[PDB]
């Protein structure tokens, strides 16, 4: 034998088809989850949990996949949600027709990939002008039409029946993380949610929950203008880093030992009190010593907070971590806090803090949730992640593009003209990518239960006489415009999908053999 | 709408069959010639050197031809039986370099290791091997030479062509007295008829190669001598041999037969009436005065006693296909009924001794000038030089045997191989095409055969192929290596000769194995 | 090809595993070489396609790289490490050629293990190695062009369009080349007295997969991945000249020295020793802030206690980074680096001298991952390259794509003659070595010959992986370069010609000057010599011997 | 051959949804066409089929 190799080597033609074959089946499972009578997805974790979806990101994370080339259609998941978020099901179900559709040759032709990739490359620039021809700018500043187009994700979930509550908790959601350009970004979006209650009596929430009660009885649970202070170091007794390791000659030195450990206490809890702070948040545990000095002079004690809440109290009241006591001011006070109250719930406690609401900083809000169980708000939370995606392309993308499967029927009819052109040995590259276009508006046929052979017909030849607005209506499987349908896309969102798609078919092509378990 | 649980998928071809497609398979079948190909450069030449096999019966068999060697290994691989059936049909049909033809054939896929590698498929390898056979096979019949054109003697010309089969083996240093023999062997059968099975040598342990006879008779050996025997004299003058096809016994292989008697003075005519079946047929033989009587079944001990009181010597349990060999010398023909037997019939020889060799009596026909058939018997110490030496004599025989049918005068060591090169590298000047480069491959490698002739001598190839290649620029022929005087010259005056079937059955014979492999890229193995 | 193994002599006695001796041994040799080089073989030249490799967890590697791919393989053979490590010294050396090297000295022992039973001495095949390459030396000097009449950087934009052939960057080459060209020229520097070299990597390589590869910016300055320590920092600084600060000294609480023992005879010290701890560290941050550095790069992590103060006086922390990714900042903007704070004096201080300047620092999101871009440095100039792509594994063959392009520029512009590519030295070398030879003769003669052959496995593999004749591109090789070597240097025409030939693409032989394709004239040498130690030390082995662990 | 590529010429009519009820129907009236106009390419028409 010689090092690690051999076992069974593919090579030749089959090693390409091998990867074309397993590719495709990772968009054949998630075939039935684009539209919006899309079904759902049960999966089942090794930890025991259960995840339920219909997003085609959510499915192939999970989802353990051991080939080759079948893994780099996982991370195109990812691709799409962390740069945008909306469309991850769209690209996943191109990309995989893409191989397919637009490389079958070289099982029978025998065309070099690098010959294919060299048209794929002006194809993606022909297919990026095409979208910029038939996208129609947008107002941001219309609050009717930024509801339709949150809307649009929402179409395709199980939340369309709130698709009238949802849109009022998006859009105040984004808008009050917007900053003045306005640059946005998810850190600062709360995903908690509530178990149990009804979806219509959810609402954004300006401040931050916190699910822990008060510490002490006499602590005011009702203030009607509360002043917050962070402290990041503990009220308890600091031990330091090097030992003390105190000589104790005469037993009157022992009881000042523990004598001062109170007064230690004491003089940090008089620091305090100089700005008389009606709320203290501790980052780390709190002794029961210190909190009596505080309840003397007003201020509230609460257990200790993780680091990631800490980012979104100051952004709220605008308070200033300040770590060190002495160096507190009343400048690093937080202010402008509308009311502070406690509700009981059985599983655990719940604190609320509202904002005065009335450039500077960018203001932190939560979103509350109430759903019928654990399962269904983290259904929820990923179809607000989705539908609150969509409002950030809009603002950085004033730019609006043809929803309902007409941005890629579009770019088909248009590839199709200009194959014929174009002439030369790359004229099949070029034209098949058309064909792989056109397998997205035909899903919504399949799942819809009409006949894909009529409609789509019908729809290229109403294409280029009608207008470049006409779609696949998702719910009566018929022929209509998106003008009147009153729903639309980002043109970010097609952009993705069209350059994400592309761009990892020539990575799949350039594949000559595949060798397994050579080392670790 | 599944039946239950998941369904795994169904593997088209059945699990545990190799299967391989593209260049690699090629190559690997190539290779797989090329290592069997190891074994046999060495072989080849003079100088070659033997093999030793043992098989899994631990049986020894030691063979210097690659014909045996390919018979005793047992061969897996599909390409590799390729070699094994170039070296069995050259050895029915002609016997003669069936070593060289495996070094030709494998040096073929060699030279097309390279063109493999280009962009060129083994398809228009193929047409360059085929146009080139074509040619290749003109010139060796335009360079042989009439032997009836100088008037020469007719036993000459057997002689220096069984000295040519007589090297590589171990008869090269004894082939003085052992020429002489099976020059004479093809001499005693038939022009038009010749055959391979009267020539048959008996293996006889112990003994010397040199202490052996050459004698137109036959030797049937012998079974058994049942009762009456070593009192005959085993040396006649002139012996009259009878030969019978019917078995002489007393109910022994005869189907069982109820005899029924109902009195008692009948059941005694009953029991000598078996003793007068018995001697009435051996009374008619003695009538006909047949002095040797040999059977291919078993001889009862009635009938031995019955030849003891006249000295007729009675040997049976004879094979057939040593019957077949006597009844050619001892003209007629053998008579299964003793009542049929006529004088004609009967066989005679000047002389006729039974010695004894090797702890072993033979019985050995002599004085027989009418003689078609001939015997040979070999010595040596071990008993794997006598299978050595029957199959050394046996590809040496055939050379006379297919010389006598076709006269015709080719080259050989070296001196063929090198002037049919040079003959294709002028016409590969003109092609001006792919076929310009398979054609000089194809000419160099029919250099193989030259090259382990320098090889296993001590002496550089490379310094003999650059005199051959200034010396073969003007016209030559016969011209080629010689051992003894270690320098290269012409072989017609060493009186070295081939005959023209060896070489013109192996280029063709080469150039089929090479366009058979070269023809398959996928090899599919079940089970 | 090696059937029967080898029958174990008792007479032979050695410790550990049999010892094989004679030609079996020349025979694994190429077998075991043979093996590495069908891997390579299909990755060469833009019609090649590279292989992937997994790693037994799930993940996988897809690379163009020779080096890379002979890396993640392990060879148990021990001729068989000297092709794996003579990748890994090609890439680290030159930095380009590493496909061909491997091929050029496969073929190098396949035709010299023909020749050892062809009974020439392995001795005299290296001598005619030898003595061939020095003539084969002499004759890449005189194919050397020197650029001329060329309109700006277009010499070195065609020169870099060559290395990106073959790897995914080669049908975005056109717009990666100007991003190459301007990288490595403003890291231009100058030292050895008035020599000019260049930094290796010193180019950052940022990962972020999204929108397309056509659409990677390329930022006039230094950019650094790292992620803020808090997120009150402001995120962009405005104005011009903004100082940073390269220090290795940490702000932490920190313990004294472990042959220290503090031992106290009164409890009324707990409170000033406690407090003095955190004090200490606070007399050097003071310092820093009132000098007015905007920001203040760090070597180890920074503790909550000192990130007060940075965000009252708007200053924006920095945590762990790389050691070597802060001395280019430093350098770029002028500042100091600093790893341990003192001065002359026994009292310390702080200078305005190790503050750094620029035109602004930014802190820019590329998808989920955050990082620093440092735009419009002072004392040197700088430059960085976000790679995008689909997934992260494009993005790490891009790395290496990347890398590669800037070792051929590097090598260009210490050289200003360059050679052509695309099988034009190998189809020279060829003929040049043909009439070579015959003058001496004698034995030499065949080895020789054999050496101007070999050469031609990097010709003919472009060929055959473009699914095209190859025998048809070969005999128009040949028909060109040898009628043209006997050319007296008046009435022109005759040896411009010979000058190009091999293009893959359209599969004519047309202008490589035209075309853009060519080569420094460092890959070429010191390739062949590479290739040559690897195959002599091989070839001189006769018998291996192997021991069997303990 | 034959047979093998009528299979791969389907895979397009199946992915765009077309019933293998109607694509029975499409090679039966295809081939009924096939085979009536072979007779009018043949120029090879021979009486002899002796020498």
């Amino acid at each position: 034998v010689f090092m690690n190799a051999s076992q069974e080597r593919t090579t030749g033609r089959q090693a390409q088809i091998s990867n074309i074959t397993a590719a495709k089946a990772v968009a054949d499972v998630i075939r039935t989850c684009l539209g919006p009578k899309a079904m759902l997805k049960m999966l089942l974790d090794p930890m025991g949990g259960l995840v339920l979806t219909n997003d085609g990101h959510a499915i192939l994370r999970e989802i353990d996949v051991a080939h080759p080339a079948a893994k780099s259609m996982l991370e195109l998941s990812r691709t799409q949600d962390e740069e945008v978020g909306d469309g991850t099901t769209t690209v996943i179900i191109l990309a995989g027709e893409i191989l397919a559709q637009c490389a079958p040759y070289l099982i029978e032709k025998n065309i070099h990939p690098v010959i294919i990739i060299q048209a794929l490359k002006k194809a993606l620039t022909d297919a990026l002008e095409v979208i910029k021809q038939v996208s129609k700018p947008v107002d941001v500043e219309n609050d009717a039409a930024m509801k339709k187009l949150i809307q649009a994700s929402i179409g395709t979930k199980y939340v369309i029946h709130w698709s009238e509550k949802m849109c009022e908790l998006a859009l105040d959601a984004v808008k009050t993380v917007r900053k003045d350009f306005e640059i946005d970004i998810k850190r600062y979006v709360r995903v908690e949610k509530i178990p149990g209650g009804d979806v219509l009596d959810s609402r954004v929430l300006k401040g931050v929950l916190l699910n822990k009660d008060v510490v002490h009885p006499k602590m005011s649970r009702h203030i009607e203008n509360p002043r917050v202070v962070l402290l990041d170091c503990p009220l308890e007794y600091k031990k330091g880093e090097s030992q003390t390791n105190i000589e104790i000659e005469k037993e009157e030195d022992w009881n000042r030992i523990l004598q001062i450990e109170e007064e230690q206490v004491q003089l940090m809890c008089e620091q305090i009190l100089a700005v008389r702070p009606t709320l203290v948040i501790t980052e780390k545990g709190v002794s029961d010593l210190a909190q009596h000095y505080l309840l003397k002079g007003g201020c509230s004690v609460l257990r200790r907070v993780k680091k990631s809440d800490n980012n979104r109290i100051a952004r709220v009241t605008g308070a200033t971590i300040v770590n060190r006591v002495e160096d507190l001011k009343e400048s690093d006070v937080g202010t402008n806090c509308g009311l502070f109250k406690v509700e009981m719930i059985g599983d655990e406690y719940f604190s609320f803090l509202d904002n005065c609401k009335e450039s500077g900083l960018q203001k932190a809000c939560t979103i509350m949730l109430r759903g019928g169980s654990k399962d269904i708000l983290n259904e929820i939370d990923r179809n607000l992640q989705d539908a609150m995606a969509v409002a950030r392309n809009v603002m950085l993308s004033p730019s609006l593009s043809p929803g309902g499967g007409a941005t890629e029927m579009a770019v088909s009819v248009k590839l199709a003209e200009k194959a014929k052109q174009l002439e030369g040995i790359q004229q099949w590259p070029y034209q098949a990518v058309a064909d792989a276009m056109e397998c997205i508006p035909r899903t919504l046929i399949q799942n819809a239960g009409g006949d894909p052979i009529r409609l789509l017909s019908q729809l290229r030849a109403k294409h280029a006489q009608g207008n470049f607005t006409t779609g696949i209506d998702g719910d009566k499987g018929k022929i209509v415009d998106m003008v009147s349908y009153g729903i639309w896309e980002p043109e970010v969102i097609k952009q993705q999908s069209v350059k994400t798609a592309i761009e990892s078919a020539c990575l799949l092509l350039r594949v000559d053999d595949i060798v397994s378990g050579v080392r670790k | 709408m599944n039946f239950g649980s998941q369904t795994p998928t169904i593997v088209v071809l059945k699990e545990g069959t190799d299967a391989s497609q593209g260049k690699g398979q090629i190559i690997s079948n190539i290779n797989a010639c090329v290592a069997v190909q190891e074994a046999l450069k060495p072989t080849l030449g003079p100088l070659g050197s033997d093999i030793l096999i043992v098989t899994s019966n631990q049986k020894t068999t030691i063979s210097n031809d690659g014909a045996t060697i390919l018979k005793l290994l047992d061969v897996v691989h599909p390409a590799a039986k390729t070699l094994v059936d170039i070296s069995r049909a050259q050895d029915a049909e002609v016997g003669d370099g069936t070593t060289s033809v495996t070094i030709l054939a494998g040096e073929l896929m060699k030279e097309a290791k390279p063109f493999l590698e280009e962009g060129i498929s083994s398809h228009l390898i193929m047409k360059g091997y085929r146009k080139a056979v074509s040619l290749a096979v003109e010139k060796i019949n335009e360079l042989a030479v009439d032997i009836t054109s100088e008037k020469s003697s007719g036993r000459e010309l057997l002689e220096r062509c069984a000295r040519t089969a007589m090297s590589s083996k171990l008869i090269h240093n004894n082939a003085d007295f052992f020429v002489k023999m099976c020059v004479d062997a093809v001499l005693s059968l038939d022009r038009n008829d010749l055959d391979d099975k009267l020539i048959g040598i008996k293996k006889i342990p112990g003994g010397a190669m040199e202490e052996s006879l050459f004698i137109n008779g036959v030797a049937f050996k012998k079974t058994f001598s049942y009762a009456g025997f070593e009192q005959q004299p085993k040396k006649f003058n002139n012996p009259k041999i009878l030969s019978l096809n019917v078995e002489l016994e007393l109910k022994a292989e005869k189907d069982n037969a109820e005899v029924r008697v109902e009195h008692v003075e009948d059941y005694q005519a009953i029991v000598d009436a078996e003793w007068q079946l018995i001697f009435e047929k051996l009374r008619q033989v003695e009538e006909t005065g047949a002095n040797i009587v040999l059977s291919k079944l078993p001889i009862g001990d009635l009938a031995t006693q019955f030849f003891a009181d006249r000295n007729i010597f009675c040997a049976g349990r004879v094979s057939a296909d040593d019957m077949n060999r006597v009844i050619q010398a001892v003209g007629g023909s053998i008579q299964s009924t003793t009542s049929d037997i006529k004088p004609e019939h009967l066989g005679t020889c000047a002389l006729f001794e039974e010695m004894q060799i090797g702890s072993e009596r033979y019985n050995l026909f002599q004085g027989c000038p009418q003689a078609k058939t001939c015997t040979l018997l070999l010595r040596g110490g071990a008993e794997q030089v006598i299978a050595e030496v029957e199959r050394s004599l046996h590809d040496a025989i055939m050379i006379v045997k297919r010389a006598l049918q076709n006269k015709l005068i080719v080259a050989g060591g070296g001196a063929t191989e090198m002037e049919v090169s040079k003959c294709l590298r002028d016409y590969s000047k003109t092609i001006a095409g792919k076929q310009q480069m398979i054609i000089n491959a194809f000419a160099k490698a029919l250099e193989v055969i030259p090259r382990q002739l320098c090889e296993n001598a001590g002496f550089d190839a490379i310094e003999i192929l650059n005199k051959l290649r200034l010396a073969h620029s003007k016209g030559e022929k016969w011209y080629g290596v010689v051992f003894e005087t270690e320098n290269i010259g012409d072989n017609f005056a060493k009186f070295v000769w081939e005959p023209a079937l060896v070489k013109i059955n192996a280029l063709n014979s080469a150039t089929e194995a090479t366009n058979l492999i070269l023809s398959v890229d996928e090899t599919i193995t079940n089970k | 090809m090696s059937q029967l193994f080898n029958n174990s002599r008792s007479d032979t006695l050695f410790l550990g595993g049999e010892k094989i001796s004679g030609d079996d041994i020349r025979n694994q040799n190429v077998l075991a070489t043979m093996a590495v080089a069908n891997v390579v073989k299909s990755s060469l030249g833009p019609v090649g396609l590279d292989k992937m490799l997994v790693d037994d967890i799930g993940d996988f590697t897809v690379t163009n790289d020779g080096a890379t791919i002979l890396s993640l393989l392990d060879v148990q053979h021990p001729a068989g490490k000297i092709l794996v490590e003579l990748a890994q010294q090609q890439d680290r050396e030159i930095g380009d050629g590493t496909t061909s090297v491997v091929i050029i000295a496969s073929e190098l022992l396949k035709r010299a293990n023909e020749l050892v039973k062809n009974k020439i001495h392995p001795t005299t095949i290296i001598t005619g190695f030898r003595v061939a390459l020095r003539e084969a030396i002499r004759f890449i000097n005189e194919v050397l062009s020197t650029s001329v009449d060329t309109l700006g950087k277009e010499t070195l934009i065609n020169i870099a369009k060559t290395s990106m052939s073959s790897k995914i960057i080669g049908a975005d080459s056109d717009f990666f080349s100007n991003m190459v060209v301007d990288a490595l020229l403003a890291v231009k520097t100058q030292n050895s007295k008035g020599e000019i070299k260049y930094p290796v990597k010193a180019v950052n390589v940022l990962k972020a997969h999204g929108k397309s590869a056509t659409e990677s910016l390329l930022v006039p300055g230094y950019a650094l991945n790292c992620t803020v320590a808090s997120q009150a920092m402001p995120k962009r600084i405005a104005g011009g000249n903004v100082k940073i600060a390269c220090l290795d000294l940490n702000l932490q609480k920190a313990r004294m020295a472990m042959g220290v023992q503090i031992n106290i005879d009164d409890p009324e010290q707990l409170e000033q020793i406690r407090k003095r701890e955190a004090g200490i560290v606070l007399e050097r941050v003071k310092k820093i802030i009132d000098a007015g550095a905007q920001v203040v790069l760090t070597t180890k992590g920074i503790d909550d206690l000192c990130l007060k103060e940075f965000v009252e006086a708007k200053i924006m922390g920095v945590r762990r980074c790389k050691k070597e990714d802060l001395r280019r900042i430093a350098r770029a903007t002028g500042a100091t680096l600093v790893s341990s704070m003192s001065n002359l004096e026994g009292e310390e201080t702080f200078e305005s001298s190790y503050l750094g300047l620029c035109d602004e620092v930014v802190q820019a999101k590329f998808s989920d991952d955050e990082c620093i871009l440092i735009k419009g440095t002072s004392k040197h100039s700088s430059s960085s390259i976000i790679l995008r792509g689909a997934n992260d594994y494009s993005l790490d063959e891009m790395e290496r794509s990347l890398h590669d392009s800037l070792s051929v520029v590097k090598r260009t512009l210490e050289s200003g003659n360059v050679v052509p590519g695309g099988g034009c030295v190998e189809a020279a070398l060829n003929i040049y070595l043909d009439n070579f030879a015959t003058t001496v003769g004698s034995r030499e003669q065949l080895a020789i010959a054999e050496f101007a052959a070999a050469l031609l496995i990097i010709p003919k593999t472009l060929a055959v992986n473009a699914a095209k004749d190859s025998s048809e591109l070969v005999a128009k090789l040949r028909s060109y370069h040898a009628a043209s070597q006997m050319a007296k240097p008046e009435d022109v025409k005759r040896r411009s010609y010979r000058n190009y030939g091999l293009d893959l693409i359209r599969g004519k032989i047309v202008d490589e000057i035209h075309a853009g394709v060519l080569e420094p004239t460092i890959s070429k040498v010191k390739s062949l010599k590479s290739a040559l130690e690897a195959c002599v030390a091989i070839l001189r082995i006769d018998t291996m011997i192997t021991v069997d662990p303990e | 051959i034959l047979a093998g590529e009528l299979l791969n010429v389907s895979e397009k009519l199946i992915s765009m949804g077309l019933s293998a009820v109607e694509i029975i129907q499409g090679y039966n009236m295809a081939r009924k066409f096939t085979l009536k106009e072979l007779d009018e390419m043949v120029v090879g028409e021979i009486t002899d089929k002796n020498d």
